[PDB]
């Protein structure tokens, strides 16, 4: 499990240390979107920073299952709920929290746990895009003294059925 | 399917060009054997720390434009710890301890295998001298033909240890892994917002 | 939560102050014990003492043959995104590593055996990088100490 | 703490914001699942996420054949003392109920079976009433989310 | 007699010409591998729907008029999904992942076998990209010899599925089975009366 | 008279009118059931209702990967001698086919299994071509209906 770069904005090019974590806050409302990213290791994007997306550049075709592990780095006295939705390939991006709950999703509350693992069923490359959206289920509540913002670090690794062939020099 | 294509032996197959030597009308060249000679085969070898293998060379020799002439050549391999030839008619060309081959230009190219020549148990890129080659034309007179050749190198019996993060910055020197401090380019590509899929 | 590298007395160093704008520290082994108090093993222990109102995350990871590049206390990293060696921070988890997240646990220990091409002979390093920065409110303690405890094993 | 009514997938609705001057919310069953995603059972789950510095108490209770009177998101109660139906709040514990007190526990679930005069055919309601109001100090989170999770059982 | 001559393996034997390449005095060619290049081997391959086989190539190279000259050539095979060489001295000619051969003109011709390179289980003509070849002369100077060559292709280990009616109309394009709508020629020949034998 | 292709509920489409100058109809599978009411099989049933005073012959035949060429209801063939694809009508019996001759029998059904290079993924077509034209006398019914009944089997 190596670290991704989900927060690849235009203003983070000068300070590249902020590209490893995306922030949550109190002022964000409920039922809104926090982050969204593709699930392709070959093409450019958030998967260029992992070792899975750097060794698949030496090949052409790959097929198998992946997993994405999130990690919370907030205060101990804070609690809340997040929604980690996954759309099937060929579908559309959800517009709100309601239609994203009907698909494949997991409710992750960081008041009890600290890491959630979302497993992608199958990807292939001969669109096939596996968009994972981060939704705000409940708002971020903190007591007095606790910090208002926190950060989530996303990791990514492959399963035991991820094969590749057709070696190609970059 | 099976997992044979992603093995460590097939990842270092399909021998490519490692050197190019042009000898126009001095008469001798000295090419040191080094893996980090191009952008390729340096990022692929820096994925690990300890490597153990043998070498396999091929000397495809021709004229600068296609054709071949009946000329006799000599490819002398200098062992690690032996003096290099400093002239065309030096005493190092007749040294019996330095093995050499004698092929022509109208000959299929030579196939020379160089074994594991390190005093340790494996090679080390982060802290070897595998050898040097010397190429000259035989005879005591200047041959009136421009000679050029390219060397292809295969890597057999690959064994790797201690995987390492891959280099994403361009190289500046070939002795140390240096980078430029005026800018740090991002590994990933950027977008306008984190919500735009 | 004992992690062993690749599946095979107690010296206490100084305490580093985790500030709000800290970048990282690294120690060279076995140079860190050459003035206090060859083939050996190592058993390092990295632990920090913070309250339940501080947040942050550290990434402790050993790195064999960690060489640097030109732009006991340990030196301070200048560019922690490329680790002053060209390799990225996000791919550092291919080494034996551990996460020090201030929400749950406050200890991290790595078992490192001997690793060299020659059996008898600086072998490895130890990077502690604040991936998630420290955040707190006004009135709390501005510095969090990080103590490193090293224990040698089966020295020859 | 499983309570069963009278001794005999997982849909997630929206999150309601428990404000300082909230009065109560009610949902009509089985109307709340007629646009997302007859004889059946029900297994509802009411849980909220609050810190250890907030105080308050909720009263979740089902009510079969809850009809109203004239003066998915659910409506907001206007007069929570008479529940807009003439019946008092203090006698609502004769129904299968549960107390959500923020000092100890943060979950509440009620098992509701089928209940009608005809076996094949809005059956019941679900009132969440803030009996004890939410109180906090300045600087804390002003809203506390309340999530309702409904699970149908043995649908015919 | 036996029924060995009408087998599916012997029906696709006896390798014929599939391409002709003329390189007069650019210096490099790019020939895409395609079976439907002539009138032959297209009506015979459209008898079925799913085919599974491997390839076998031979590069007979000469001058435009008979004779041979001592010139060194290079036949580089580009895998499906790799960038083609766009120039004579491009970076694609030194790519290690693209396999190449180095033969001369006074050499018996090369024998290259290309395996089943499709991501599916069989090829499909009615709804593949088996590969492309790149041929150039070595050296940094223009060779003063006009070079021409022809490629012969064999088909081994033939397996066929779903037989199809044979095409009796002439082809217009090479992507879709189109015909001309102004006239429909008859498959059979006509006679004056149905009673005249 | 069950024919199986290569030796290995009930949806009813519209009825086509077999006229005196009809040329043929074709349906694309599985596109014909994508608005009414992947790996599956198929069991199609083609039957027509005609009297004992009408004469004619139909040729129902499936065709895998039937692509067309440029010159639920199904389209009408323009040139039925070349089937708008260059292949002749007389060699169509190499596919799994059936003859609907109005003298003897009025039903035709073909069992078609799954057939593709990839097991999980328009697969095949279905041509109904009036080889022998319909003939009758004055006063009889000018149109003969042709009903297609499709039954899917073992869908995954």
């Amino acid at each position: 499990e190596t670290i991704l770069e989900v927060n690849n904005l235009k203003t983070n090019e000068t300070t590249p240390m902020q590209r490893l974590c995306f922030p949550v806050s109190v002022q964000s409302k409920t039922g809104e979107l926090c982050a969204a990213f593709r699930a392709d290791p070959g093409r450019d994007g958030p998967w260029q920073s992992t070792i899975l997306g750097q060794l698949c550049r030496y090949y052409t075709q790959w097929s198998g299952s992946l997993e994405v592990t999130f990690m919370f780095a907030g205060s101990f006295m804070a609690t809340g709920k997040m929604l980690i939705a996954y759309t099937p390939p060929g579908g559309s991006v959800p517009a709100d929290r309601i239609t994203a709950m009907l698909g494949t999703h997991v409710i992750w509350d960081f008041g009890l746990q600290s890491s959630v693992t979302l497993v992608v069923p199958w990807i292939s490359n001969t669109y096939t895009t596996g968009i994972i959206t981060i939704w705000y289920q409940t708002n971020y509540v903190v007591p007095i003294g606790a910090p208002t913002t926190a950060y989530i670090v996303a990791l990514a690794a492959a399963q035991d059925n991820f094969t590749m062939k057709l070696c190609k020099d970059t | 399917h099976s997992t044979q294509e992603t093995a460590i032996g097939n990842f270092f197959s399909r021998a490519g060009l490692v050197s190019i030597i042009t000898m126009p009308t001095d008469g001798y060249a000295n090419w040191d054997i080094d893996l980090m000679g191009y952008a390729q085969l340096r990022r692929k070898c820096e994925l690990f720390t300890y490597m153990r293998f043998d070498a396999e060379f091929t000397f495809v020799v021709a004229k600068p434009n296609g054709e071949l002439v009946p000329q006799l050549l000599q490819y002398m391999y200098v062992p690690p710890g032996a003096p290099k030839p400093t002239s065309r008619d030096s005493f190092a060309w007749q040294t019996a301890t330095n093995p050499s081959v004698f092929v022509k230009m109208t000959d299929p190219p030579a196939q020379v295998s160089v074994p594991f020549m390190s005093p340790a148990s494996a090679y080390q890129w982060f802290y070897n001298m595998m050898g040097t080659f010397s190429i000259r034309t035989v005879g005591t007179k200047k041959s009136p033909h421009s000679i050029t050749l390219r060397v292809y190198m295969r890597i057999k019996h690959v064994r790797a240890w201690i995987p390492r993060p891959l280099r994403n910055q361009p190289y500046l020197f070939k002795t140390n892994p240096n980078y430029k401090g005026n800018d740090i380019k991002c590994t990933s590509t950027s977008r306008d917002k984190i919500t735009t899929l | 939560n004992i992690v062993i590298a690749y599946g095979e007395r107690f010296f206490t160093l100084d305490t580093k102050s985790w500030a709000k704008d800290s970048k990282g520290w690294y120690w060279k082994f076995p140079d860190v014990l050459t003035e206090v108090g060859y083939r050996s093993g190592f058993c390092v222990h990295v632990q920090c003492n913070a309250s339940k109102f501080h947040q942050g995350a550290l990434l402790v990871a050993v790195l064999p043959e960690y060489v640097l590049g030109t732009i006991q206390v340990g030196a301070v990293l200048t560019h922690p995104y490329v680790l002053d060696a060209g390799i990225p921070l996000s791919q550092l988890t291919v080494c034996p590593h551990q996460w020090i997240n201030l929400r749950t646990n406050n200890c991290a220990t790595i078992i490192v055996p001997y690793m060299n091409t020659v059996p008898f002979d600086c072998n490895f390093g130890l990077l502690v990088i604040p991936v998630v920065p420290l955040d707190f409110n006004a009135g709390a303690t501005s510095e969090i100490p990080i103590t490193v405890t090293i224990a040698p094993m089966c020295a020859e």
